[PDB]
């Protein structure tokens, strides 16, 4: 899909993959295209979990992340259809943005 | 899961009132709905359970997303949280198609809004004050401006009712319903109808300056003020609750009730006569009646008000 692009910024071990079903831990940043930053768990120092399949969140993280390795960070471009569409979010995301996460998968449970 | 603290480790990173988004947008699809609470202007207010935690839920329609927009915005405007202004926590969507459901999830207070409150229970001096005192903390915070790097502008609330604070389990309140809130960077007749002040029911309010908006607000206040003080006892003796013109309006009155009342005969609520036995009731009934001044510009600030509901507290040796 070009609605979910996925560039490694530095590689995962290759063979850990997310089934459906498994709890994702991550750290992520996430950005406007502009480069303006919306959310951070790195800067709360809390890594962040969800379960792949529930759609807990937006499509295309559960499309990029499934596809990363333990260990792997990815820098996911997602356009709007795959993210909060024409709607965004109120004060947070405007309407039809493309949003950038940097995230890395740091452990399956 | 403990959510004060989920909510304590995002502000503390920093920028916005509320979790981090990507954990706002998994809430929808969690929370158990429990049953309807109330009222909010433009939808319903449920209370729901998230993580085994009593959160409020506020249920706008499709129809009125442009509310819901405004009004999470200005929920997650910077420096905006405070004690004396109801908790944001999240906002998300469900559903489908014309059944879509837009929620604005916010603290839940179980004693509700100072209107169910004052129908419970009588008061002291010391618990009118707390609650006066808290509520007026959360307007004076509302129209100052808070100037940082990332700024607070001043914000006039324009549907002030007693239905819209909440009494916290402390006795304190705090301000909600801010869907109608101006900042200064609207049509007049908006908010409801009975605490409209004169200008706003015959649309001589002055677009011209945002003061006007905040003045407003004044009067709106000064007609809770009146509702709190029945309640309060002294010499045995207190007033059974009721809303403001109770005695020259019906309920649900509109604006040709209103303007009869305030615009043309420019009646105010009526003092009870034991007030003038008691130095306290006396001065917070002077307190209204200076909120409430037909010229908009003779109103007291919400900081004067607040100012001298401070000197009434510490005058009675009363703390906050
Ligand atoms: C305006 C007003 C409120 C909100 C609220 C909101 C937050 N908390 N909360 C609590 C109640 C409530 C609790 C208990 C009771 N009772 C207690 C004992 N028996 C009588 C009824 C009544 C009412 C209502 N609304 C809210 C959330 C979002 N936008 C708002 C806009």
């Amino acid at each position: 899909s070009m609605g979910v692009q996925v560039e490694t910024i530095s590689p995962g071990d290759g063979r850990t993959f997310p089934k459906r079903g498994q709890t994702c831990v991550v750290h992520y940043t996430g950005m406007l295209e502009d480069g303006k930053k919306f959310d951070s768990s790195r800067d709360r120092n809390k890594p962040f979990k969800f379960m792949l399949g529930k759609q807990e969140v937006i499509r295309g993280w559960e499309e990029g992340v499934a596809q990363m390795s333990v260990g792997q960070r990815a820098k996911l471009t997602i356009s709007p259809d795959y993210a909060y569409g024409a709607t965004g979010h109120p004060g947070i995301i405007p309407p039809h943005a493309t949003l950038v996460f940097d995230v890395e998968l740091l452990k399956l449970e | 899961e403990s959510l004060r603290d989920l909510i304590e480790q995002s502000q503390s990173s920093g920028s916005g009132s509320g979790l981090p988004l990507l954990v706002q947008r998994t809430i929808a699809k969690q929370i158990q709905m429990v049953k309807q609470i109330g009222k909010g202007r433009y939808g319903e207010v449920w209370m729901g359970k998230w993580r085994g935690e009593k959160v409020a839920v506020k249920v706008f329609f499709t129809t009125e997303e442009a509310s819901w927009f405004r009004e999470t915005e200005i929920y997650q405007t910077v420096l905006m949280r405070h004690e004396n202004i109801l908790g944001f926590i999240a906002a998300d969507i469900k559903g489908t198609g014309s059944w879509t459901q837009l929620y604005l999830i916010t603290d839940y207070h179980e004693n509700g809004s100072l209107y169910d409150y004052l129908k419970s229970t009588t008061l002291d001096a010391k618990s009118m004050l707390k609650l006066a005192y808290s509520s007026v903390s959360g307007l004076c915070h509302l129209h100052t401006e808070i100037f940082s790097t990332q700024g607070k502008p001043a914000i006039a609330h324009r549907d002030l009712k007693s239905k819209n604070i909440l009494v916290k389990k402390n006795g304190t309140c705090c301000i909600a319903d801010l869907g109608l809130a101006v900042k200064f960077i609207p049509n007049t007749r908006v908010g409801t109808k009975r605490y409209m002040p004169p200008e706003v029911l015959d649309e001589s309010l002055n677009r011209n300056h945002f003061q006007s908006y905040i003045m407003a607000d004044m009067y709106s206040f000064g007609l809770i003020l009146w509702e709190v003080a029945r309640r309060c006892v002294s010499g045995g003796i207190v007033e059974e609750y009721q809303l403001p013109y109770h005695d020259l309006v019906p309920s649900d009155p509109s604006y040709e009730d209103m303007r009869e009342i305030v615009c043309i005969k420019k009646l105010r609520p009526s003092f009870p006569n034991r007030w003038s036995s008691d130095e306290c009731l006396r001065q917070m009934g002077k307190l209204m009646t200076e909120c409430w001044a037909h010229n908009p510009a003779s109103r007291l600030t919400a900081l004067r008000v607040k100012k001298t509901l401070a000197k009434m507290s510490e005058s009675q040796d009363i703390k906050l």
